[PDB]
RNA sequence: AGGAUAGUGGCCUACCAUGGUUUCAACGGGUAACGGGGAAUAAGGGUUCGAUUCCGGAGAGGGAGCCUGAGAAACGGCUACCACAUCCAAGGAAGGCAGCAGGCGCGCAAAUUACCCAAUCCUAAUUCAGGGAGGUAGUGACAAUAAAUAACGAUACAGGGCCCAUUCGGGUCUUGUAAUUGGAAUGAGUACAAUGUAAAUACCUUAACGAGGAACAAUUGGAGGGCAAGUCUGGUGCCAGCAGCCGCGGUAAUUCCAGCUCCAAUAGCGUAUAUUAAAGUUGUUGCAGUUAAAAAGCUCGUAGUUGAACUUUGGGCCCGGUUGGCC
């Protein structure tokens, strides 16, 4: 008789089934207990601002072959420290150390994003300005 | 996870490449014009070996 | 919170004063007076908004602080001053006695009267009691004491106010076969000679009532108003008589009335 | 000024207010569009009253004009005028003179200045030492 | 207090083409036209497909679907022959674009392409009754079909040659006896 | 039973009794929780959101207490303590923007120390005063609506429909290409004016000036598949870099860096996060459970869920409603 039960006045097992059997799905339960405000440096939020540390190559995972110009990068708002992605030929050139860059998510929700391991966030901005703009000339970096 | 890469290979091609100057082109028309030139240029003008078209065919 | 609110903003206020909403800021809120803030009708919104006669507040207020305006034979040169069903209102420009009735949407219909019909008013008792001394007082539906009536006069009965001498003239009992204009509720303005009656102690006495299209309905006591006997109503009936022609007779009317 | 052609529409008199209220329809082709005070002498001289007891506004031009359409009044004296009318409108129509007050937030520092009350005598001099 | 939404599939070259041979037909700019059109009919189609699905003889089906045939009707999206609340259904993309007032112009002549119709329109030409228009997007109710004309102004239908005509007068008739 | 209260009432206590809630989820914890009207997205069912422009609850740095009054446990009102903090001729005094505008911090993340009561309405002994409530403008690509960036000819090339249906006669014409060229139409922008407005700025009107490209110049993303669009050129050579996924790149790269061309949406287009559909991958509608994840070791058993058939049927006679269909 198909399990479960199709009686009229059987709601309340149905609806506590549900409430229990939704705690199986990812999304239900990130959103239910929370893990954006206690894990994930980005504090359910979608970009973060941090001072970066250190200049770093992480080599790519296999079968690919490069290195892939990232940058370790301190947070603002949590002091968590991150790996995060420089992308667009040069641009790593255009950040140094201790300049402020506003960080987003690599794309994928979370998990990390193909040859690149460990890393979950890529620049947008540096010091104010896009890494866009500075790889087109569009506009150039403040010194002073 | 690795700290090893030696960074100064950044920018290379982009650095080494033959930099090709824009050439200087008439105006192409925008909006209503444009969406008239393209209905043209696809139901007036081109096809292709017994059932086929194509819009951007390179030469052979 | 913190005492009675002065305010009343445009989309709280009720739906049959027609103005507009939002943030389109604020409405004139009824001062307190013989009817309710939602079953009443200021003067700002009668002058205003129905006749056009003015177009702004400081023209209303330099139209009643003239004497030009009276409700119930009396000036009441306050801009919001509720006035209410079956409440005359005097303009000596025009000579135009306003009677305030119910269309059947259940809008304020302008009724225009004659002076010898807005001589008079007609009031529903709410109560009828004993007052100090052991003299006995009704009260009426605009919020008029009554001193030494008829001792037939039981409740929801209906009265004729002279409203230069607020005295009693003649009362309609409430039974069969007696017209009524139904005030409050969905069925609010219309006109259908009462049918019978539903007791239900201690749970809101119901009212069974058939329009002259036979066109049966139901209501409730407290909305329910009587104003007369079959086919001999006590008031000048407006534009329409409380029949509530349907949407569909509507534009017929309207498509076949009039190609203007 | 070709055919001005100025046409009065939905009259409504106001005897407690003493006026007749109606809506102006200006057809104005091929000319600088309405000229206001041109309405009101065009209309004075239809509703007898020579200029001033004749209040005309709004006037908004139809889209790709030669119309325009607006609210007027014209009042039975010139006293209920300035007694009804406000008092904009009557500068607009130089009936009057608009008084030269000071700034709104200069009168309200005034006022809270003044809402402390004292002058009695040689006290004034130490005012220096107010607020700082 | 606001409105409007867009499709689905982003490619789909079969729909490629069809819009794009209408934009050619009937002189648009955007598929958001084409767009707006068919939201517009699928919020008619909904609605006679509830009141289809209502009784017959249903006092809401007859007042609604009279009065959504009357309004199509005299736009003449609906023609008077098929007034059965089926075609409202059947309809087309291609018929509300047709009674669309560029589209008008050309076919009553006037304008020998609809992109000219819609320079005339859009430069303070062509005039509806005698209100002057300015928006190919109209509707024309059927009955001001033997109204639209050149305005009183607007050159083609009236007064001075505006700025071209008027300046070349003066380059050349004055530029005579110098 | 009394006291207190505006009044009911363990509200408060005296005496007395020992009850009250709970697997139909009590009590406790959490809430990145004010509640609703409502919003987003959905074939239908639904999932998520709801600090807000209505409604009512609260609160005025945290707590507590209270005067006045019809109404306050008031904070643009007092009293105290705590915490922050201002003036000082150091004795004392005065504070509370989660009202308005500022823009110190916080940060991914949000505007002018502007004009005015002319409208909406409110208060006042009041038609006259006041009102950062409210309206007006400024900043504003939050979102939405409409909608320019060009149209039509003539000559040279590749075709022809129809008028007079009197032979290749004139053509009101037609589909694309030009180091071919013409006069026409304007508006964006300036701006006399009036209009608009409390007064202005804009809108709608409108004299005059305001297109021919080198000019009044539309971007944003992409061109391996998914997924519309390169069997082109140059460079680099598992490097640089692309790539949501699968995958490109190791000396002939349809994927990188560029040029050309082409595509999609277009004054809008991308990216990140979240959420909805897709997702019958939460499954009431509507999943699956031999072997892909999952039948409990087996039986008993309470709550819960579910529970055999049977009791006035059938036949007539009238009344008057809605639809047809002669005419």
């Amino acid at each position: 008789g198909k399990g479960k039960p199709r009686g009229l006045n059987s709601a309340r097992k149905l609806r506590v089934h549900r409430r229990n059997n939704r705690w199986a799905e990812n999304n239900y339960k990130k959103r239910l207990l929370g893990t954006a405000f206690k894990s994930s440096p980005f504090g359910g939020s979608s970009h973060a601002k941090g001072i970066v540390l250190e200049k770093l190559g992480i080599e790519s995972k296999q079968p690919n072959s490069a290195i892939r110009k990232c940058v370790r990068v301190q947070l603002i708002k949590n002091g968590k420290k991150v790996t995060a992605f420089v992308p667009n030929d040069g641009c790593l050139n255009f950040v140094d150390e201790n300049d402020e860059v506003l960080l987003a998510g690599f794309g994928r929700k979370g998990k990390a994003k193909g040859d690149i391991p460990g890393v979950r966030f890529k620049v947008v901005k540096v010091s104010g300005v896009s890494l866009l703009a500075l790889w087109k000339e569009k506009k150039e970096k403040p010194r002073s | 996870a690795k700290v090893h890469g030696s960074l100064a290979r950044a920018g290379k091609v982009k650095s080494q490449t033959p930099k090709v100057e824009k050439t200087e082109k008439p105006k192409k028309p925008k909006g209503r014009a444009y969406k008239r030139l393209l209905y043209t240029r696809r139901f007036v003008n081109v096809t292709l070996v017994n059932g086929k078209r194509r819009m951007n065919p390179g030469p052979s | 919170a913190r005492g009675p609110k002065k305010h009343l903003k445009r989309l709280a206020a009720p739906h049959h004063w027609l103005l507009d909403k939002l943030s389109g800021c604020y409405a004139p809120r009824p001062s307190a007076g013989p009817h309710k803030l939602r079953e009443s009708l200021p003067l700002i919104v009668f002058l205003r908004n129905r006749l056009k006669y003015a177009l702004n507040g400081r023209e209303v207020k330099a139209i009643l602080m003239q004497r030009h305006v009276k409700v119930d034979g009396k000036v009441r040169t306050d801009t919001t001053y509720p006035a209410g069903f079956m409440d005359v209102i005097t303009l000596d420009a025009t000579n135009e006695n306003f009677r305030l009735v119910y269309d059947v949407k259940g809008r304020f219909a302008v009724h225009r009267i004659t002076d010898e019909e807005a001589s008079y008013k007609l009031g529903k008792v709410k109560k009828v009691q004993l007052g100090k001394k052991g003299v006995p007082y009704v009260v009426t539906h605009d919020g008029r004491t009554i001193r030494y009536p008829d001792p037939n006069i039981k409740v929801n009965d209906t009265v004729k106010i002279d409203l230069a001498s607020g005295k009693i003239t003649d009362f309609i009992k409430f039974d069969a076969g007696k017209l009524v204009y139904v005030t409050g509720g969905r069925n609010l303005g219309r006109i259908g000679t009462i049918v019978h009656k539903e007791r239900h102690d201690g749970g809101f006495d119901l009212v069974h009532i058939k329009d002259s299209l036979d066109n049966t309905f139901v209501t409730r006591l407290n909305n329910v108003f009587v104003i007369g006997e079959q086919g001999k109503p006590y008031i000048s009936l407006p534009k329409g008589k409380g029949i509530k022609l349907s949407i569909a007779e509507e534009r017929d009317r309207r498509r076949a009335q009039q190609g203007l | 000024s070709d055919a001005v052609t100025i046409r009065t529409r939905k009259v409504i008199s106001n005897p407690l207010l003493a006026r007749k209220q109606f809506v102006v329809d200006v057809l104005h082709p091929n000319r600088a569009n309405v000229s206001k005070d041109e309405l009101r002498e065009k209309l004075a001289e239809v509703y007898k009253a020579e200029k001033d007891a004749v209040s005309v506004f709004g006037f908004r031009t139809q889209f790709g004009g030669g119309k325009s359409v607006g609210f007027g009044l014209v009042y039975n004296s010139v006293a209920e005028a300035k007694k009804f009318e406000p008092t904009y409108r009557l500068v607009r129509y130089g009936l009057a003179e608009k008084v030269e007050k000071a700034s709104r937030q200069q009168r309200k520092q005034k006022k809270n200045r003044d809402k402390k009350i004292f002058g009695t005598g040689k006290r004034l001099a130490k005012k220096v030492a107010r607020r700082n | 207090s606001k409105t409007y939404s867009t499709p689905k599939r982003p490619y789909e070259s079969s729909r490629l083409d069809a819009e794009l041979k209408l934009a050619g037909e009937f002189g648009l700019k955007n598929k958001k036209e084409i767009y707006r059109i068919s939201f517009q009919l699928s919020k008619i189609r909904r609605a006679a497909r509830d009141l289809l699905t209502r009784d017959e003889k249903d006092p809401k089906r007859l007042f609604e679907g009279n009065a959504l045939i009357r309004r199509l009707v005299r736009v003449g999206v609906l023609s008077e022959d098929k007034k059965k609340l089926d075609y409202v259904l059947a309809l087309k993309v291609e018929d509300f674009l047709e009674r669309r007032l560029q589209t008008q112009v050309y076919k009553l002549g006037l304008a020998k392409s609809v992109h000219h119709a819609r320079v005339l329109i859009t430069q303070r030409h062509i005039a509806v009754g005698k209100q002057i228009v300015n928006i190919p997007s109209f509707m024309v109710r059927l009955d001001s079909e033997k109204h639209i004309d050149f305005a009183p102004t607007s050159p083609f239908g009236g007064a001075r040659p505006g700025r071209v005509a008027r300046r070349n007068a003066a380059r050349k008739a004055e530029a005579s006896g110098e």
